[PDB]
RNA sequence: UAUCCACUUCUUAGAGGGACUAUCGGUUUCAAGCCGAUGGAAGUUUGAGGCAAUAACAGGUCUGUGAUGCCCUUAGACGUUCUGGGCCGCACGCGCGCUACACUGACGGAGCCAGCGAGUCUAACCUUGGCCGAGAGGUCUUGGUAAUCUUGUGAAACUCCGUCGUGCUGGGGAUAGAGCAUUGUAAUUAUUGCUCUUCAACGAGGAAUUCCUAGUAAGCGCAAGUCAUCAGCUUGCGUUG
């Protein structure tokens, strides 16, 4: 097609939802970056939003910024439905959630210690594997 | 009654059938024509037997291609094979022996199993 | 199971006919198969 | 001395007419086409995500063209997805029924496929007339 | 809590609602059938639960199936589930909801491989 | 092997079948050496090569050189290909096979 | 019955098969050549071919409807 | 009046001929109207085998094979001619079937 | 799947032909033979296995027979059942394999080519077609008891057009969690399939080692057996070569 270049106004390294991001590569392949987005989940979030994905993502505005991350916490509300998420029908509160960063690790610790106070053999099994390869 | 001439032509479990009648000169092989094959690079292999005697020859045969079995590459054998087949054929029943005598001298100066199949079948497992 | 020689080793189950292979190999030609090629 | 899509290459045939039915935007768009995968056994989506529905219609449509009927499984081994299974290696798998269901129900709702007496989906005279229609300005493209 | 829902409501209800917010797995395992002994075993279970002292543990209850899923009619109780050898006295809690039974129930004891000691000492004598 | 023939083409170079078959003479092994057995010390033997052999592992030195050099780097199998080929088709000691084919034959001249 | 053709052809390969090992070892001292088989659709016949046939047919067929019986009962007959 | 396809399946080819040109020859000596014998492809069967029934060796196989030949010729007879030929065609290795309808 | 006619050029069932190392030239007591060239569909014994007679096997059982040697004749379960666990548990060694370490490539669209097969009754196999569902699949019908229908098995590798640029990357997909489906009476030590996420080692491999001379190695899928569900197990087939 064409080349556009602009006169600097391009930002190296980034930083949204309080995870690092860089702006070299494409949108959906920095947003690999995070825990808890991977490909296909990103390539949807982005094409919700109208956002050109041949594009990278050094010229990225701060208000597609803010609409990917008004994406993130409920995605159900913009016809990203269910099969999609992460937290799918969780026996906590009986709702669906797309799990973050700084909560993929608390979600892995709760089942674990849930493992742990229920007494299943999923949960001993696990930690005397970690307490016996890890001494 | 239309004059018609009907030879085949096979390479590797891939038989054609070339159906050579008289028109106004026209090449489709299944349905498609010589100019869209589906490999790109043989369809120099297919234009091989149009281009050894000369392109005058075809203005008033039209030949009807149809291809079963095989692959890809071994169709595009079978199907230039019936066509050179089918050619020398449709010359040798109809028009005279001589024209046909020359264009089977261009046939074996480039490419003699154009006219004879392939001596390579497979082979027995050897139990 | 194969109702020759109490074999309840080396069956074959094709065509509901459960006999053990090594009382095949001396029965064949009783049934059909013949060693060709 | 007729003019057909049996004289005209696959690919420009296929982005004509996906070019047609871009401008003219008379068919039936679902809010799933930005969503759906291909099929199961595709991993990325398409590129062309505003415009792969209607390569896919100008590829069921020139499929219909070519034979007497086709069915769903038919299209499904058409479109031919390979798994990249894991560790567990290439097969060959069925595509998804529900893409060629909404491009051949938004097809006979315009009116150029029709559905066979014999059970499958056949080409329409409508159809027959805007292919070979569009297969002429196809060779009036290259003059 | 189980969907959201406050456990002295999810106490008071039928097996059907449970269905009703379950995951497919117990649906799936609902949707064919059971068997007639565990009518009977429930039967002994609220037995045993209504003869239990008020703030104290009621009677164990000596299971032996280890596929059944868990359902909360018996919140409270206290059961022991045979692995194949001998009893594990489990009680039950509400957060323990849809597992079965016989992963409270281990199979062996572990593969110990830190025992340098033990191993050396045992090997076959050579004389 | 027609997109190489293609940069040859465009290589200001206006014989590239003559390019192919001068890379094929020039990188000729001339004198190689063999393996005879001697007793346990086996030293090794002036022996010169069979004209089918020789194009033999000419053909193959020319495109082992282009694999490796196709081999982890963006530059294609063409491009590469095209430079081996135009660098031995005039000795320039820059390609892997006239740089094989000069080791061979001081290795041959060494074991006389 | 209604068997499907190829396991048709060798189910009635064993069959014969299984009625000449069954012949050759119960009537060894009766002169047993060979049999022959003939399916009408009434019924089934067996042609027993044995050179010493005053022993087979006994007193008041006896014999005769005692291996009827044995082809009977293993084979799962009406 | 009826028509009567009557199809041929024997894994001997001589037994399977004779019978063949008997009912093609008894077909036509009294002005039947019929179809010749078509000839359906000849099955070949194959069926894999160990040499080594004991654990001693290398592991190699071999081949079992069948043929399985298939006739059907096409008559229009009446009913006592159709139960005749059935009584008499009736001959060890050859197997004929007798099809009522033409649907 | 009959509107009629012709044919088997291709498909196929056959009868015959043809090959007998034919001819030539070397080599050889110039004797049977061997090698090279021409012709030939086939000219290494054109390529492959079964079959005998013979001397040797304490090899295996036949639920065969002879007042046969041994130990008790039975509170032994070597007979029956009922459930629950396994055989897969993991510092590890050895071996057979799969996938990769990448740009002759990964991804997205389009082109699209096979053959060996197999398939259901007193049951429920192969499944066409239509609706629903992202898919897994479900559902409603129909065809085939088979060269007829699945099936032209429109298979994959491949072909083109676009995305990616050498960055453990968008290569790789181990591990793991959540949900939805299917088979099974019963799926937890997760049967299997789908969706999202997790993206672990692993930058062409040492000592050594396996297999192979033409439609052959290698890559690639498909069919048949094990089959209730899945293959990375085995045998074949076909594609490229
Ligand atoms: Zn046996």
């Amino acid at each position: 097609s064409l080349v556009v270049q602009e006169q600097g106004s391009f930002q190296h390294i980034l930083r949204l939802l309080n995870t690092n991001v860089d702006g070299n590569i494409k949108i959906v392949y920095a947003l690999t970056t995070i825990k808890g987005v991977g490909r296909r989940y990103s390539n949807l979030v982005c094409k919700k939003a109208d956002v050109d994905l041949h594009k990278r993502a050094g010229e990225l505005t701060q208000e597609e910024l803010e609409r990917i991350v008004q994406i993130m916490q409920n995605p159900t509300h913009y016809k990203i439905p269910a099969w999609f998420l992460n937290r799918q029908n969780d026996i906590t509160d009986g709702k669906d959630y797309h799990t973050l960063a700084n909560n993929v690790e608390s979600k892995l610790r709760d089942d674990l210690e849930r493992l742990k106070k229920i007494r299943a053999h999923r949960g001993i099994r696990h930690f005397w594997g970690l307490r016996v390869r890890g001494q | 009654a239309v004059p018609s001439v009907q030879t085949f032509g096979k390479k590797k479990s891939a038989t054609a059938v070339a159906h050579v009648k008289a028109g106004k000169g026209l090449i489709k092989v299944n349905g498609s024509p010589i100019t869209l094959v589906e490999p790109e690079i043989l369809r120099f292999k297919v234009y091989e037997p149009l281009l050894l005697v000369g392109l005058d020859k075809f203005s008033n045969i039209d030949i009807r291609v149809r291809v079963t079995g095989g692959g890809h590459v071994s169709q595009v054998y079978a199907i230039r094979q019936a066509i050179a087949k089918g050619l020398v054929a449709y010359h040798q029943k109809y028009v005279d022996e001589q024209s046909k005598n020359e264009l089977k001298k261009a046939f074996t100066s480039y490419d003699r199993t154009l006219l004879i199949a392939d001596s390579r079948r497979p082979e027995p497992k050897k139990f | 199971q194969c109702r020759v020689c109490s074999s309840h080793t080396g069956l074959i189950r094709k065509y509901g006919l459960n006999i053990c292979r090594q009382c095949f190999r001396e029965k064949a030609n009783d049934i059909g198969f013949n060693k060709f090629r | 001395p007729g003019v057909s899509v049996r004289d005209v290459a696959a690919q420009d045939f296929i982005n004509a007419y996906a070019s047609f039915l871009q401008r003219q935007g008379k068919l039936e768009v679902p809010g799933y086409v930005d969503i759906v995968k291909t099929s199961s056994g595709n991993e990325m989506p398409p590129q062309d995500a505003e415009g792969w529905f209607y390569k896919r219609a100008a590829s069921v449509a020139r499929h219909i063209y070519m034979r007497k009927q086709v069915g769903v499984g038919k299209l499904n081994k058409l479109y031919g997805g390979a798994k990249s299974r894991g560790v567990r290696p290439y097969k060959h798998i069925d595509a998804s029924g529900s893409i060629n269901r909404k491009v051949l129900q938004a097809l006979e709702k315009i009116g150029i496929v029709e559905i066979s007496p014999k059970g499958g989906r056949r080409i329409s005279e409508n159809g027959q007339r805007d292919l070979d229609r569009i297969a002429a300005q196809t060779l009036e493209e290259d003059e | 809590s189980y969907r959201g829902v406050d456990l002295e409501k999810l106490l008071e209800m039928s097996t059907e609602d449970f269905v009703k917010l379950a995951p497919a797995r117990v649906r799936r395992r609902f949707a064919r059938g059971m068997t007639s002994k565990p009518a009977g075993f429930m039967k002994k279970l609220r037995a045993a639960k209504l003869a239990a002292p008020e703030n104290e543990k009621p009677a164990p209850v000596r299971t032996h199936m280890r596929n059944m899923i868990i359902v909360p009619e018996m919140i409270g109780s206290v059961v022991g589930i045979y692995n194949g050898k001998a009893f594990n006295q489990v009680e039950i809690r509400p957060e323990m909801l849809g597992h079965y039974l016989g992963e409270f129930s281990i199979t062996y004891t572990p593969v110990r491989h830190g025992r340098a000691g033990a191993t050396t000492s045992r090997f076959i004598p050579l004389k | 092997i027609k997109h190489t023939l293609d940069i040859i083409n465009v290589l200001t170079d206006q014989n590239p079948i003559q390019v192919v078959v001068d890379a094929i003479t020039n990188t000729g092994p001339r004198e190689d050496t063999t393996r005879v057995g001697g007793g346990g010390a086996a030293r090794r033997q002036a022996v010169d090569v069979s004209p089918l052999r020789r194009v033999n592992q000419a053909i193959a030195l020319l495109t082992i050189g282009a694999r490796e050099a196709a081999f982890r780097n963006i530059k294609t199998i063409a491009e590469t290909l095209a430079e081996e080929l135009i660098n031995a088709a005039k000795g320039s000691s820059t390609s892997y096979a006239i740089k094989k084919k000069d080791e061979l034959e001081r290795v041959a001249k060494s074991n006389r | 019955a209604l068997i499907s053709k190829k396991r048709k052809l060798v189910a009635d390969g064993v069959f014969y098969a299984e009625l000449n090992e069954f012949f050759t070892r119960e009537l060894a001292e009766e002169g047993y050549s060979g049999v022959e088989v003939r399916v009408t659709p009434t019924k089934t016949e067996v042609i027993i071919r044995a050179t010493r046939t005053q022993d087979v047919l006994g007193e008041n067929g006896r014999r005769i409807n005692e291996l009827t019986l044995l082809v009977q009962k293993r084979f799962k007959y009406a | 009046i009826i028509k009567i396809r009557i199809t041929l399946t024997s894994t001997k080819v001589k037994q399977l001929e004779n019978v063949s040109s008997n009912i093609v020859k008894n077909a036509e000596q009294h002005n039947l109207v019929k179809k010749g014998p078509v000839r359906l492809p000849t099955k070949v069967l194959k069926i894999s085998t160990r040499k080594t029934p004991n654990g001693e060796g290398s592991k190699t196989w071999e081949t079992y094979e069948m043929r399985i030949h298939k006739r059907y010729i096409d008559l229009e007879a009446p009913v006592q001619i159709v139960k005749r030929i059935t009584q008499i065609t009736i001959e060890p290795g050859v197997d004929v079937e007798v099809v009522v309808a033409s649907n």
